[PDB]
């Protein structure tokens, strides 16, 4: 279901360890903006396949 | 209901015990040897059979979803209990 | 024969030997090194330790699970020997001081103690009792170490008459008091004559009399395969070393020749091949580091 | 438990114990199945 | 029955590279023995490596043989940097175990193994 | 939540937000460690026609 | 049913962006007070 | 007498003194040495025990293996382990360092590192939880406190 | 980090290795009032993004 | 053409790395397994398996 | 078949069977089998002399464009001569595509190393030799770099045993640690779970 | 979709470079790093007093292991094999025969604890919910050998957990 929430890719600029500290910095605040979205869609039903 | 070798080891329920010339013996020198106390036949032989008024009787175990699987004794022979196949209860018909 | 003793496996560390020993003194070095060779094989070896537990820490991963059992014992307790020795079928005996102390002498450490092993091993229905004395054990010796190691001899041999008592003449290793008391003098030098033996074939001889059955009731002496004056055994140690706690009767020992027993079976006749010293010296004497062979007679 | 008690059954152990590693009280594994292969005994009275 | 060579046409080039491997080791082995602080001489590492080119000599196919070459060489590169210790190189010294019987009978009285 | 009016006031001029909204720790808010019992519902193919495996 | 299930109004809003809250003087301020500092410790 | 009641207070003193002071040397191998960190955290917190965090192995008391041991990687925990100054002890945390574990019936893995190692006090799990290692933590400092090495220097 | 592993154990039952994901589905679903412990989390997450 | 003639027998065995022990003194047994009498069908019988024989399984003196 | 079945992706298959076809008809040098499974994956196996070109045509052709290797494998299938299928899996960005590649060798026919194609298999082919013993010409530092030092033997081989040949464990003799032949305490016990009644009609063999 | 971290041009006016040049010479952010640390230093400490202190825990945890019974005296467990045959790490051997009354019932139930990756799939395999996981974790050992439960051992944790084990399954089951 990753393509029916919204949320941003960080892109780097310089492809240092600066770079890649800010994007994964970055992909904790995207990690909570799915959470709120995952929360408030959740829908009833079953939880595996109803192949026996 | 558990019994005492004469070498001073206690017989567990499975009927195992270690005979005196057997070396193992010495694990147990200056430790215990465990053992359970409560034996399911001789607990299991203490409850009463219950008395149906029909050809076959269903047992769960109680508590529904808590038990076995459901299962059906047939209580036409006269001689002996029905006795379920998983929780050990006995049924007898009382025609 | 019980078939929990009947042998198994191809000798592994899960395999079973079917020998069930116990082995009095076995936190110390010929009993560390006995314990490594018999757990090796998977034989279920029974360790009565009068010490802190922790120092018998170093036992433990010798053998497979459940294959040492360590146990209390007391050296005047009757009670603790038949505890230990009542489920095994050989015994070995190990216990031994190069000195005196308050509770315990000389003479109850090598005549009372291995008298009431042996005494409580016969009582008990042990097939095979090993006693480890020393080569120049004599009676009329001039100190009290030989002469209560010759009296605890007799009593064994009188009080176990199938006990196969081993004579080792002088043993180096890794953790010996032979090689390192000469190493960390840093006393004098006479005319005494010496065979010093490895440890590892002391260790391979006592193996080998626990498996052949026609070591009981004899009396053997192990000795190296070389003969060396006092000397030049100490200036060949301080040329290995690189080098330019202690007791009078130490002293006397040390400059007691070692006796010639021909009479005596010895290592060849249990099939171990005795190791010179200057093969493992070096290994004994590397850690003291910060080379001409000594010549023998 | 004071406001919810447990169910009573009569083999729950009536006294808990805690750790007792280290203890001459601890557990010891053994096997709990019986002897698989019976050996023959030979008879006691001489062929004489 | 044409087969693709790994570096070797025939097996005199296979016994040249042999030849080297073995070269090498002999050049290698008093090296081992004092950088490890090993317990055996030179003599005995030497007869090791001798060993196992004799145990590893009844081959015929070029491609084995450079095989064995070049896992040859992969152990002599693991053992002339310092990445094997002390217990990889005496590894080759089976020396815990104890010796396993070769006559019938001993094999016959210790169990049933063939 | 027990610290005093001032050490909350500190804490909130020198850490720069407002601390006391947003505690880690949690307290009464967190739902009950005991829960009413669930009913679970069942998936599609728990039906009694129309249900052949083979399709 | 009973199932753990959102509420019927949903969850309340939840707060993601990156708040630096931008406090303290400029460097023009910075700089007065530490001449300022300077000139009454000299007199 | 006099002098069995002095060692016994000695011994009381050195042992509540080596005890309420563990430097523990970890062994990162693994996913136990992510529960150890959990320990660690300020939630459970080893340090107001007096158990520091990440001592070095030069210094430390206690090893905590905690992880798989493989045929790789036996030997420098031998080492490591003979370098380290007695008094000293092995806490052995998860399957993996009691018996194998998962990996029990591999080609590279040691069953079990009290084959290389003597250890004190065996913590289950997979991977035990940080109160299990807390509560193994505990329960070696009691094995500690129990010590009767000046009696059995007095006694010999 | 130990808050998320209360969610982890209370929905699969292990803290850390949970095998909870299966092929077909989950193993179980999740227990009652679980989702408002995941919203009362990451409602105060973002403050603790902000000290690091 | 960068191909060379071998006309010698495969013989891998000294690259596998299994001791001698297990390559001379074991018999393998090549067989078609038989269908298990307590079932009627036949897919087990499909392919042919490779198996050694059987050594020693002893007793754990522990458990 | 709507709730409990994984839909199909008709157009998805439709353009790996083209660029299946195409690869095929622009290198017939090569090629042997095109392939697209029932998932939507497209499998191009090749002869293994041409396991340098071919790669290179999907890393530059710019209607493929496979810039990424994603993982490189070897499969060990004992029933076949040439025992050892080792499979590359590539990516394309641009396209947004994955692709299968897969040759075939035995134990003694050496591989050309795919280094000067993709850098990543300078590690990942490597792994191979030390869990297969297939051997990668032409590689600029090959040797061991997942069993031990002294390892001899190729674990991932399917005639090797679970449990190897050998141990370690600690001696105080020797004071080192020390192999020793494998006895286990416990066997590892062998499960026959193949039910005897066959499963998929579909995949049914021709019998002989 | 997509957003550029770290691609900001910083002004080049003499207030904001002023405001920089300030910031490295009377260091701004280390003060202000300072701050975060003091403020910090003035909370209340989440440091539960253990062993007085547990932390919080569901009753779907997996612990330690053990045998139930019916709530006569009998055994649950009929000897169905399911659970070693389902254990990953082959830590369960079972040895059953009839014993004297004709049911069928085990004579031997060894789980090495060594080996148990406390997976749960024995107990959620068991058709009488007779092998269970307790709450319990508090039980390291000092021997080896103490971790290899037989029968006897786990009966007794059994019977020495039943009043914590039967809550645990009745608030559980109904999500199995
Ligand atoms: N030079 C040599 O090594 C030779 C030795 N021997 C004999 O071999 C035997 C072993 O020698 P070795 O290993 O070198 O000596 P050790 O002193 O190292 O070993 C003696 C062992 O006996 C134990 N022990 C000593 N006194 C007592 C006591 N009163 N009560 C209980 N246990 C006691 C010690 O344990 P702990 O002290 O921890 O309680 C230790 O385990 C001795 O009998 C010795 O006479 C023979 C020939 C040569
Ligand atoms: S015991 Fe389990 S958690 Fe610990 S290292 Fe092994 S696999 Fe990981
Ligand atoms: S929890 Fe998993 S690994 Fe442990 S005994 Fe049960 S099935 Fe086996
Ligand atoms: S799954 Fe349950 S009933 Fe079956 S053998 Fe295991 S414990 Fe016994
Ligand atoms: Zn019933």
């Amino acid at each position: 279901v990753y393509d029916q929430v919204e949320f941003d890719v960080p892109i780097g600029s310089r492809g240092d360890c600066y770079d890649r500290y800010l994007c994964r910095v970055e992909e904790m605040r995207q990690s909570i903006r799915i959470i709120s979205q995952c929360l408030n869609k959740m829908p009833p039903g079953e939880i595996k396949v109803d192949d026996a | 209901g558990v019994r005492t070798s004469p070498t001073g080891e206690k017989v567990t329920h499975t009927g195992q015990v270690y005979d005196d010339e057997d070396y193992r013996r010495v694990r147990f020198v200056g430790r215990q040897k465990e053992v359970n106390e409560n034996f399911a036949i001789d607990l299991i032989a203490e409850q009463p059979v219950s008395q149906v008024g029909s050809r076959v009787i269903s047992c769960d175990g109680g508590g529904g979803a808590l038990g076995h699987p459901r299962v059906y004794i047939n209580l036409d022979k006269e001689t002996k209990t029905g006795t379920c196949g998983y929780c050990g209860l006995q049924f007898r018909q009382q025609h | 024969l019980h078939h929990a003793v009947i042998p198994h496996g191809k000798g592994g560390r899960s395999s079973v030997s079917g020998i069930v020993a116990t082995v009095f003194g076995a936190t110390g070095f010929l009993g560390r090194y006995l314990v490594n060779h018999l757990g090796r094989m998977g034989s279920q070896v029974i360790v009565p330790y009068r010490c802190e537990p922790y120092d018998t820490m170093h036992l433990r991963p010798m053998g497979d699970l459940g294959q040492i059992i360590f146990m209390d014992w007391n050296g005047r307790d009757k009670d603790s020997i038949r505890r230990a020795v009542e489920h095994s079928n050989v015994v070995i005996n190990l216990v031994g001081r190069e000195w005196e102390t308050k509770n315990f002498d000389f003479e109850d450490v090598f005549v009372k103690i291995p008298q009431a092993i042996a005494q409580v091993s016969k009582e008990a229905g042990v097939e095979k009792f090993i006693h480890i004395s020393h080569l120049n054990a004599d009676i009329k010796s001039s100190s009290k170490y030989l002469r209560n190691k010759a009296v605890g001899e007799k009593e064994v041999r009188e009080t176990f008459p199938e006990a196969t008592i081993i004579k080792p003449a002088d043993i180096f290793g890794r953790e010996d008091r032979f090689l390192n008391y000469f190493a960390n003098i840093r006393s004098l030098g006479k005319k005494t004559v010496k065979q010093p033996v490895y440890i590892v074939d002391v260790t391979k001889g006592i193996i080998n009399a626990i498996k052949d059955p026609d070591a009981r009731g004899k009396t053997f002496a192990f000795v190296g395969p070389n003969r060396y004056l006092l000397f030049d055994l100490v200036q060949y140690v301080f040329a290995v070393a690189h080098r330019p706690w202690t007791t009078r009767d130490k002293v006397e020992r040390i400059h007691t020749t070692d006796r010639t027993l021909p009479h005596l079976p010895g290592l060849e006749d249990l099939g171990v091949q005795a190791t010179p010293l200057e093969l493992k010296a070096i290994e004994v004497l590397r850690r003291h580091r910060t080379v001409q062979p000594a010549k023998t007679v | 438990p004071t406001v919810k008690p447990p169910t009573a059954r009569k083999f729950i152990w009536t006294n808990h114990k805690f750790n007792l590693s280290g203890t001459p009280q601890q557990y010891v594994p053994y096997s709990t199945t019986r002897k698989k292969i019976q050996e023959w005994v030979p008879p006691s009275t001489p062929y004489k | 029955t044409s087969v693709k060579p790994i570096f070797s046409r025939d097996m005199n080039e296979a016994k040249r590279r042999v030849r080297e491997l073995y070269r090498a080791w002999y050049r290698e082995v008093p090296n081992t023995v004092h950088l490890f602080q090993l317990d055996i001489s030179v003599k005995q590492g030497r007869d090791k490596v001798r060993e196992m080119f004799k145990k590893n000599a009844h081959v015929t196919d070029p491609r084995v043989v450079d095989l064995l070459v070049i896992k040859g060489k992969m152990e002599l590169e693991e053992t002339i940097n310092v990445w094997k210790q002390r217990t990889h190189v005496m590894r080759f010294f089976h020396e815990t175990e104890a010796p396993r019987p070769k006559d019938f009978l001993s094999k016959f009285y210790v169990g049933h193994d063939p | 939540a027990s610290a005093t009016r001032l050490i909350q006031g500190l804490r909130n001029w020198a850490s720069g937000r407002d601390l006391q909204a947003k505690l880690q720790l949690r307290y009464q808010e967190i739902s009950k460690r005991t829960q009413p019992p669930p009913k679970l519902p069942v998936g599609p193919s728990h039906r009694l026609s129309n249900n052949y495996y083979c399709a | 049913v009973k199932q753990d299930m959102p509420p019927v109004g949903g969850y309340g809003p939840i707060d993601y962006k990156r708040n630096l809250p931008r406090r303290g003087l400029s460097g023009y301020s910075m700089f007065a007070v530490g001449i300022g500092a300077l000139l009454f410790g000299y007199w | 007498s006099r002098g069995e009641y002095v060692v016994a207070k000695l011994d009381d003193l050195i042992n509540w003194a080596r005890r309420s002071s563990l430097w523990p040397m970890t062994f990162g191998l693994a996913c136990c040495a992510v529960e150890m960190m959990h320990m660690a955290a300020p939630r459970y917190d080893m340090d107001r025990f007096g158990v520091v965090f990440r001592a070095s192995p030069r210094q430390s008391d206690v090893m905590i293996v905690a992880g798989t041991l493989t045929n790789k990687m036996a030997p420098a925990l031998r080492k490591v382990y003979d370098q380290m100054p007695e008094p000293r002890y092995v806490v052995s945390m998860g399957s993996c360092a009691n018996g194998g574990g998962y990996y029990h019936y591999s080609y590279s893995v040691v069953r079990g590192c009290d084959r290389i190692v003597p250890v004190d006090i065996y913590v289950p799990g997979c991977p035990p939880t940080a109160e299990a290692l807390l509560y193994g933590i505990l329960q070696l400092q009691k094995k500690i406190k129990r010590e009767k090495r000046l009696r059995i220097w007095y006694r010999r | 980090r130990e808050k998320m592993f209360e969610f982890y154990e209370r929905v699969s039952g292990a803290r850390m290795h949970a095998a909870y994901v299966r092929p077909g589905g989950v193993h179980q679903d999740l227990p009652l009032g679980l989702m408002d412990d995941i919203y009362e989390f990451s409602k105060n997450f973002s403050l603790r993004i902000d000290e690091l | 053409t960068q191909l060379i003639t071998v006309d010698e027998k495969l013989d891998i065995t000294t690259l596998t790395g299994v001791p001698e022990e297990h390559i001379k003194t074991r018999k393998a047994r090549i067989f078609v397994p038989a269908r298990n009498n307590m079932q009627s069908g036949v897919n087990n019988t499909k392919k042919w398996k490779m198996e050694f024989d059987t050594r020693e399984r002893w007793e754990n003196p522990l458990m | 078949t709507r709730p409990t079945v994984r839909p199909r992706n008709d157009v998805a298959h439709k353009q790996l069977s083209a660029f299946g076809e195409y690869v095929a008809e622009i290198l017939p040098k090569y090629v042997q089998q095109v392939q697209v499974s029932c998932f939507s994956e497209l499998e191009i196996c090749i002869h293994p002399d041409g396991v340098i070109p071919v790669l290179t045509f999907l890393r530059d052709h710019s209607n493929a464009q496979f810039k990424s290797l994603a993982d490189l494998t070897a499969v060990d299938i004992p029933t076949r001569q040439n025992r050892f299928e080792i499979v590359y899996n590539l990516l394309s960005l641009r396209f947004n595509s994955r692709i299968r590649v897969k040759t075939y060798t035995d134990e003694l026919t050496p591989v050309e190393s795919s280094v000067s194609v993709y850098k990543a298999a300078n590690w990942y082919e490597r792994e191979i030799w030390d869990m297969f013993g297939v051997f990668f010409a032409n590689h600029p530092d090959l040797r061991r770099i997942l069993t031990d030092y002294g390892f001899e033997g190729h674990p991932f081989r399917k005639d090797f045993p679970l449990s190897g040949y050998v141990e370690l464990r600690y001696d105080d003799e020797v004071k080192r640690v020390v192999a020793e032949p494998v006895e286990l305490a416990q066997e590892f016990r062998k499960f026959d779970l193949n039910s005897p009644w066959e499963a998929f009609p579909a995949y049914r063999q021709p019998p002989e | 979709t997509y957003k550029y971290v770290n691609l900001r041009e910083p002004s080049m006016d003499m207030k904001s470079v002023t405001d920089r040049a300030a910031q490295t010479l009377l260091w701004t952010e280390l003060i202000r790093g300072l701050g975060m640390t003091l403020s910090y230093l003035f909370r209340e400490p989440a440091t539960i007093n253990y062993p007085f202190e547990k932390g919080p825990l569901s009753p779907r945890f997996r612990g330690e292991h053990a045998l139930r019974r019916y709530p006569s005296g009998e055994e649950r467990c009929i000897a169905c094999k399911l659970c070693e045959a389902v254990c990953p790490a082959q830590a369960i051997t079972i040895e059953a025969e009839p014993r004297a009354d004709g049911s069928r019932r085990t004579t031997r139930y060894d789980i090495d604890m060594t080996k148990c990756i406390y997976c749960g799939f024995c107990q959620e395999a068991c058709p009488v919910d007779a092998i269970v996981e307790g709450p319990n974790f508090e039980f390291s050992t000092e021997t080896h050998e103490e971790l290899l439960y037989n029968k006897e051992k786990l009966l007794n944790n059994g019977d020495k957990w039943e009043a914590e084990i039967a809550a645990n399954i009745q608030a559980d089951y109904l999500y199995r």
